[PDB]
């Protein structure tokens, strides 16, 4: 949606 | 008479440890990347794809730790990282780059990389030439580690990256970082090294925009063939494009 992997590595 | 405040010593202490936590000077994880091959139509693609992929993860880990970056929306976090990643990787690679023979020496001969290896990942001199040039002139600046982490953080938190929504927020974070770096050079970088140092650092950021553009172009050419694209990583494909 559309950057899952990057989003997950950014998460707190 | 400008001094380094408590907040600025804090910022520098944070970025140092952030860097220490995300850069391993023993290069120990390299043994997990698909192996290097030197005989070859793109024989370095799988090893360097893996190396870049890893590098992306560590750049994200450092970015998360930048004072104020966490305040950004997750959409601007994403935009800043997608557009800076290759740039920050070029800058952080400087730490292992050796003018001795214009190569990147990550511990051992297998992980010492030079112009022919980048060639074998599918890159041409259009990029490699100004890339070595960059490394050479960034190396000659002889940054204190403090200046190096701040240059990387300033690069990540750039207001003019395409797609930025809260540009004004990106600017206040970056300015707080510029200011820390300027004040730092003044107080801690002795002459003749300190001379125009800031302007020369800011100039390496402009050189980065150009390297970025040329990297992107050749990456788009590389990933034309779904056969090359097969040998990348999911993280590389997500971050660099598809
Ligand atoms: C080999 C030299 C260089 C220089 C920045 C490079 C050098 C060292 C790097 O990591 C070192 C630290 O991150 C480890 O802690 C990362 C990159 C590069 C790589 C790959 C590269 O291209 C690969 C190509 O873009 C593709 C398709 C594999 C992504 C270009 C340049």
């Amino acid at each position: 949606k559309n950057h899952p992997m990057l989003m997950n590595l950014l998460k707190d | 008479r400008p001094k380094l405040s408590e907040e600025q010593q804090h910022i520098i202490a944070i970025l140092l440890d952030a860097h220490h936590k995300t850069y391993d000077p023993t290069y120990a994880d390299f043994r997990d990347f698909r192996p290097p091959v030197r005989m070859s139509p793109l024989s370095m693609l799988p090893h360097l794809a893996d190396l870049v992929s890893y590098s992306i993860q560590k750049v994200i880990g450092f970015a998360k730790m930048i004072p104020g970056f966490r305040d950004l929306t997750s959409d601007d976090q994403i935009v800043l990282l997608k557009s800076s990643a290759i740039e920050v990787i070029m800058l952080r690679s400087n730490q292992s780059f050796t003018m001795d023979d214009m190569s990147w020496d990550c511990g051992s001969q297998d992980y010492k990389y030079d112009v022919t290896d980048v060639s074998k990942a599918g890159h041409t001199l259009e990029l490699i030439e100004p890339l070595i040039k960059f490394q050479v002139g960034l190396k000659k600046l002889n940054l204190h580690e403090e200046e190096h982490v701040l240059l990387m953080a300033i690069c990540i938190v750039s207001p003019d990256r395409p797609g930025v929504q809260d540009a004004k927020l990106v600017e206040a974070i970056q300015d707080r970082l510029s200011n820390t770096l300027q004040t730092y050079i003044r107080c801690r970088h002795p002459p003749p090294g300190s001379h125009q140092l800031y302007a020369k650092m800011i100039q390496k950021l402009a050189d980065l925009r150009s390297l970025n553009e040329e990297h992107s172009k050749q990456y788009r050419s590389l990933s034309f063939q779904p056969e090359n694209s097969m040998k990348l990583t999911p993280l590389v494909l997500e971050v660099f494009g598809n």
